[PDB]
């Protein structure tokens, strides 16, 4: 979907010959959704407040419907609600929220959560209505900067092991988001790892390391770990990746309150376990615009953090080089307790050109671009696509 | 028709003042076209040429926003269109106006808005001011104070100058 | 620095729930005192309200399923300047009441880099 | 007010590379030390000439008793690998009244100035800056060599 | 690992968006500068051989388009809030010079004036007219679409460029469609995925 | 300063046939290159103008094949291969040499009768008489109560032909106060019309409402 009004099918093979192109009359595009899991009928939203329903076929498409929304208002964004219930949430500028019952597509609470630079809010839907559930705005001088939620994950391993078959039980709580606050004159990049349901903070980590606030900073939320990156000076004027890894118990063998036979914990109430964390950071040569995570259908391989730089270059570095609880490698030498083949902490990550994708391509991504990871089969391989001003994949 | 224009204004302006309407662009190729307005007085007529360029080309019978691509003009009652004109000649333009604006209606009167009072029978709306009222799920022109009806062949009569949003069954 | 804490129905009113005070005794150590807590029947889903007259007013900072044997640890959060920054609540088994803790930001590593050696000039 | 001005030229003469593009390589400047501007100064330049001149100017400065301003320049090439890979810029007052220029040749991931307690620490290597700051490709691997080959 | 499938597997598209300004080049006369996709903080400036789709280089510069003007050529640009100005060389985008004291000079870029000189489209079909002796050489059908002629070069390395449809763009030379371009793909906001795919007991034994 | 005149002010033409509409100007239109700079437009009601021809005889993009033009100097012509009822609305000339004015007004009238009446509203008072989809173009609406006519205070609105059946339509409203309106019981809208033979009236008592 273009920023203008146009949809079109691009082939992932054959060097992206245009499979088909359809023109709208919406005059700017905001979002795309498959109306059902069948992947046959799209709904596409106007900037102006119309929506179109389009029939994707091997033939050229047909506009099977155009219609207004309930109120002809300008729309800021749309958040995908349930596949089965066929609901959507629309955030209008003027900060007005609309529940969206689109079509048949021919207690049981739902929680949905949205971010602005003014704050992080949270919202709950009940009884065909939306209600504010809480609010968290930063103060005047402050400004929320970077945000990410927890992408859902298919589960392989409930715990990270040690050399002597001992287990640390990586922390798996699904209702988490993480975010940044930057405050002027404090020069304090504050990191919070917030329960996105309730609002409890669980973690604070500041850095009075002379941040810049002028270079990009970004946050990505992993399987059991979080990475956010910023630029600052006091260690050195260099790009900085910070990794925090969330564990049930820092003790070598403890499953803290995770028995699951029939306990059936409640997040809404707040009797959940709370993690302990271990954090490290690293020294990086080049300024980082934006980060995301590789995937396949099953979260098997190393999750292979992908980075997009200022120059347009892309680079992937594995998850494993970013090991919190790493050691500076004098104390690892037959230190049996650490891990199986623990790669050391090694804060200086030099750039290795072998990693880089777009080997000699330019790939001007424009001011606002996104990285996405498209799963495939053949789990050694994954698609990562850079959509925005320029399109690119690999 | 994808690359199309949009119109802003106010519903009532008194007699004898300049008349503010503001276009808006959601399509490309601003620089290379001549952008003009048109007036259509009710009474079977249309006339305007106020064409402009990215650089000053003012030529009246007109402001532009290259940052926002929202061209603007401040000068009697008429229907007011934005437009898009070719730029064939050097500093003259080449007419050929296509992909028109969707229209503002302007009643140049001293009187004030009056929300349309809506009355079942199909749907009828009594004498109201200004025009127009827009019905949705047939309709003749409103007749002079303006009164307007719609037949069924239910009645979401809606009035932007009054912001009166009234729904009724036949 | 007085804080008042109150749950609200969000339609009827904010019904008061407790009162606390924040004193900066030492050079760089704030602390909380429970001037009084006013417990009444609490059961079910409620939205919280916290207000320190002067500095802070967080009207809806959290939402929990509350119960009258209040067994929560109330994390008020501070920073290098002795000013309240946030207010939030977690569950701790051992209190049978509301007890409050002030928290400093648990400063990050500023992890190390290679350093210049010690007289690698004539050695 | 008196300002600084960076002069420099990446050579591309010892190399025979002349089918280069000059738009994919970018020098960048940052300010760290003793700055009162409520944001450290920063800038980014492109090339000037085929022989490769690049230049910053209108540089803010500290003034008074040996008043220092620490700039750092990032020599990089996205098509080559530049041997310096990091540059320190040191801008102090002379007691005579003139402003002294000194630069140094750091590398990625070491402290710039010593840690304020080491007695007689090691000092970074300076480079001759009469004509200009002279940045260079790697002698031994001038090319970035993104493409790993099988075999 | 990479050398075998270096360009085979990697798959890049370059988009410029709908043109706003196009300026011929001081040297390599089958070459221009392409200005496109304005934004409130910056715009897209690139260099391009006209006789192909071969983009020579691209840059995002932090100026609204109006600052970008020729000299008094050397493509002068002047910030308006401050007095900051950049002089960039057309052929190789070298930043000839910078200042804040004063702009060197400016010349607002001229309008097309292509009609009355080189252009006539009379029988629903285009004819290139010589200014004198209007013999209607190099005539060409109007396609189903036509919006504009972007550019035309009458010199020895002849080239003509048409905004035929809103998003389709055709290059011509001495008529013959010489190359084809599509810039509907210049900015995508949101994305979705569609995949493609292929296409009692005793009786069971025998069948 | 150029004044442009459209020859037919109304051109009733049967569906199907070829036709032509002429236009003239004071000055000459002819560019040095050989362009005339005269454009032809269509406006269906309820819509922004739509461009048909851009040089007097060429065709602009996104226009059907049926339409074409001709002419030069001071006179120019639109011409349709086959007339169809969809192309109903006013047709306009325009010159682009200097100061376009949109002088024109060709009103294609390809037409060379449902009666509806609904009861008064609860509230003053308005009864609606709608003559919708009448071809013959000629109807007059008056009102009748207790054998007395009331043609005064009849606010009428006539819209043009349809694009599908080419049928003219109009509506009439007779507005009285409740004091004025309600003193009589049964009301009737009566119409004199050309397509039918004998005048037709639709009358209503209260009944449902
Ligand atoms: C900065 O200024 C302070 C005095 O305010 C001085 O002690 C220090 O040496 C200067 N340089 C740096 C790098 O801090
Ligand atoms: C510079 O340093 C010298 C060191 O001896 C000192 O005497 C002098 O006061 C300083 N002043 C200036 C202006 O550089
Ligand atoms: C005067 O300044 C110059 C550099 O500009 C310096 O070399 C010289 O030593 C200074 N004079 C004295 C007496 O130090
Ligand atoms: C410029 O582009 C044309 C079109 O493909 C190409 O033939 C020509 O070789 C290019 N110029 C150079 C110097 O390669
Ligand atoms: C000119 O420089 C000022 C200084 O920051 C900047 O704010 C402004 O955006 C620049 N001009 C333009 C057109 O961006
Ligand atoms: C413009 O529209 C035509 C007609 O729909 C179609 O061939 C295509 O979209 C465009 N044609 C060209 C030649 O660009």
């Amino acid at each position: 979907l273009t920023h203008d009004g146009f949809i079109g099918g691009l082939d992932m093979v054959n060097k992206g010959q245009l499979i088909w192109k359809l023109d709208l009359e919406i005059d700017q595009g905001v979002k795309m959704f498959w109306t059902d899991k069948n992947h046959d009928e799209l709904v596409v939203f106007s900037h102006d407040g119309h929506y179109l329903t389009i029939e994707v076929t091997k033939d050229q498409p047909i506009i099977k419907s155009r219609s207004p929304l309930s109120e002809r208002k300008t729309v800021d964004s749309v958040i995908r609600l349930n596949e089965h219930d066929h609901q959507y949430l629309i955030k209008f500028e003027d900060k007005d929220h609309l529940l969206f019952k689109l079509n048949p597509g021919k207690s049981s609470h739902i929680f949905v959560t949205e971010h602005d630079t003014n704050g992080i809010y949270g919202y709950i839907i009940e009884n065909d209505t939306v209600k504010q559930t809480w609010k968290k705005a930063v103060n005047s001088k402050e400004k929320m900067v970077a945000y990410s939620k927890r992408e859902t994950t298919n589960l392989n391993t409930l715990g990270i092991t040690l050399g002597d078959k001992s287990v640390l039980y990586k922390y798996l709580y699904p209702n988490l988001a993480a975010y940044l606050i930057a405050n002027e004159e404090h020069h304090t990049i504050t990191f919070n790892l917030i329960d996105t349901i309730t609002g409890e903070i669980l973690i604070t980590q500041e850095h009075k390391d002379s941040p810049d606030f002028r270079f990009p900073m970004d946050i990505v939320f992993g399987e059991y770990w979080v990475v956010y990156s910023y630029f600052s000076s006091e260690p050195v004027p260099e790009q900085k990746l910070v990794v925090v890894e969330l564990y049930e118990s820092l003790t070598p063998d403890e499953r803290l309150s995770n028995s699951s036979d029939n306990f059936s914990y409640d997040p809404l109430t707040g009797h959940i376990n709370k993690p302990q964390f271990q954090t490290k950071q690293f020294i990086f040569p080049e300024i980082i615009k934006t980060m995301s995570i590789s995937k396949t259908t099953d979260d098997i391989t190393t999750k292979a953090i992908v980075m997009e730089l200022e120059n347009g270059q892309i680079t992937y570095i594995p998850k494993l080089l970013l090991n919190a609880r790493g050691k500076p490698a004098e104390e690892m030498a037959k230190d049996k307790k650490k891990e199986f083949m623990a790669t050391p902490y090694t804060p200086v990550i030099p750039i290795n050109d072998n990693f880089i994708i777009t080997h000699f391509r330019n790939l001007l991504p424009g001011s606002d671009s996104q990285l996405i990871s498209i799963p495939t089969n053949l789990e050694s391989t994954s698609i990562i696509c850079d959509l925005g001003l320029d399109v690119f994949c690999t | 028709a994808q690359v199309q224009l949009q119109q802003w204004g106010a519903g009532l302006l008194k007699p004898s003042e300049t008349l503010s309407l503001t276009c808006a662009v959601y399509g490309g190729s601003f620089s290379g076209y001549y952008w003009s307005w048109i007036r259509q007085p009710p009474g079977k007529g249309l006339e305007w040429i106020g064409e402009i360029n990215h650089s000053g080309s003012t030529n009246y019978n007109v402001d532009t926003s290259k940052n926002q691509f929202s061209l603007k003009l401040s000068s009697d009652t008429a229907v007011y269109y934005c437009a898009r004109g070719l730029a064939g000649r050097g500093y003259y333009g080449s007419g050929s106006y296509l992909r028109w604006g969707q229209g503002t209606l302007v009643t140049v009167s001293s009187a004030s808005t009056k929300g349309p009072s809506v009355f079942p029978l199909g749907c009828l709306v009594k004498d109201y001011f200004p025009e127009p009222v827009t019905v949705s799920w047939h309709t003749f022109p409103a007749v002079l104070l303006y009164s307007l009806s719609s037949v069924v062949t239910i009645c979401n009569v809606n009035h932007k100058p009054s912001n009166t949003k009234v729904d009724k069954k036949v | 620095d007085i804080l008042q804490l109150s749950y609200s129905d969000d339609a009827k009113d904010a019904i008061p729930l407790g009162t606390f005070e924040i004193d900066s005794t030492s050079d760089g150590n704030v602390t909380v005192t429970t001037v009084n807590i006013q417990d009444v029947e609490v059961s079910g889903e409620y939205c919280l309200n916290a207000q320190i007259e002067g500095k802070l007013d967080m009207p809806c900072f959290s939402y929990m399923k509350l119960r009258t044997p209040l067994k929560y640890d109330l994390i008020v959060d501070v920073d290098e300047d002795n000013e309240v920054k946030q207010v939030s609540l977690s569950y701790d088994e051992t209190n049978d009441a509301i007890t409050a803790t002030v928290r400093y930001p648990e400063a990050g590593p500023t992890a190390p880099v290679t350093k210049l050696k010690k007289k690698t000039k004539t050695y | 007010a008196r300002r600084g001005t960076i002069k420099g030229r990446l050579d591309l003469a010892a190399s025979n590379i002349t089918g280069f593009v000059s738009t994919r390589t970018s020098f960048k400047l940052y300010q760290i030390g003793n700055f009162s501007t409520e944001y450290p100064y920063t800038s980014t330049t492109m090339f000037q000439d085929d022989e490769g001149n690049f230049e910053f100017a209108n540089l803010p400065l500290n003034d008074g008793v040996n008043e220092t301003t620490y700039y750092v320049m990032y020599p990089a090439s996205m098509d080559f690998n530049l041997k310096p890979n990091r540059i320190l810029i040191e801008f102090k007052n002379l007691e005579n009244g003139t402003l002294q220029l000194n630069a140094f040749k750091n590398f990625f991931g070491r402290e710039y100035f010593p840690s304020k307690d080491i007695t007689y620490p090691e000092k970074l290597q300076s480079m001759k800056v009469h004509p200009y700051i002279t940045v260079e490709l790697l002698h031994k691997a001038p090319i970035r060599s993104y493409l790993q080959a099988r075999n | 690992v990479f050398s075998d499938d270096a360009f085979i597997t990697d798959w890049q598209l370059a988009n410029l968006g709908p043109w706003e300004k196009v300026i011929p080049d001081s040297r390599d006369r089958n070459r221009v500068l392409i200005l496109s996709n304005p934004t409130e903080t910056s715009c897209l400036v690139s260099s391009f051989n006209v006789s192909s789709g071969q983009i020579l280089f691209r840059n995002v510069l932090p100026f609204t388009i109006d600052e970008i003007q020729l000299d008094s050529n050397a493509m002068v640009c002047v910030n308006s809030s401050s007095n900051h100005w950049q002089k960039y060389d057309l052929h190789d985008w070298f930043l000839l010079e910078e200042g804040v004291d004063n702009a060197p000079s400016t010349t607002i870029l001229p309008q097309s004036s292509y009609l009355n000189d080189q252009v006539s489209i009379k029988n629903n079909e285009l004819h290139i007219l010589d200014e004198q002796s209007k013999l209607a050489e190099w005539k060409l059908e109007l396609p189903q679409g036509f919006n504009k002629v972007e550019y035309f070069h009458r010199e020895d390395p002849l080239a003509l460029v048409l905004n035929v449809n809103d998003t389709q763009y055709m290059g011509f030379s001495a008529l013959i469609p010489v190359w084809q371009r599509d810039e509907w793909l210049t900015n995508v906001v949101d994305y979705a995925v569609l995949d493609v795919f292929d296409s009692s007991l005793w009786n069971a034994y025998w069948l | 300063d150029v004044v442009m005149t459209q020859s037919p002010l109304s051109l009733p033409v049967t569906p199907g046939e070829p036709a032509s509409i002429s236009c003239r100007s004071s000055q000459t239109l002819m560019n040095r290159n050989g362009n005339n700079f005269l454009d032809w437009y269509l406006q269906k009601p309820g819509q922004s103008p739509q461009l048909l021809i851009y040089l007097g005889s060429n065709r602009a993009p996104g226009v059907p094949d049926r339409f074409s033009g001709s002419g030069s100097g001071t006179d120019f012509t639109l011409r349709i291969s086959r007339v169809e009822p969809e192309d109903v609305g006013v047709y306009y000339c325009m010159q682009a040499l200097q100061t376009p004015s949109f002088g024109g007004g060709t009103k294609v009238e390809i037409r060379r009768p449902s009666v509806f009446i609904f009861p008064p509203s609860d509230e003053t008072a308005s009864v609606v008489c709608l003559l919708n989809n009448f071809y013959p173009r000629e109807a007059k609406v008056q009102w009748k109560v207790d054998n007395a006519l009331q043609s005064g205070n009849s606010q009428e609105s006539v819209t043009e032909q349809d694009s599908k059946d080419s049928t003219y339509s109009l509506s009439s409203t007779l507005t009285l106060s409740k004091a004025d309106y309600e003193k009589h019981k049964v009301y009737a809208c009566e119409v004199t019309h050309q397509g039918l033979s004998s005048p037709v009236t639709k009358s209503f008592n209260r009944g449902e409402c």
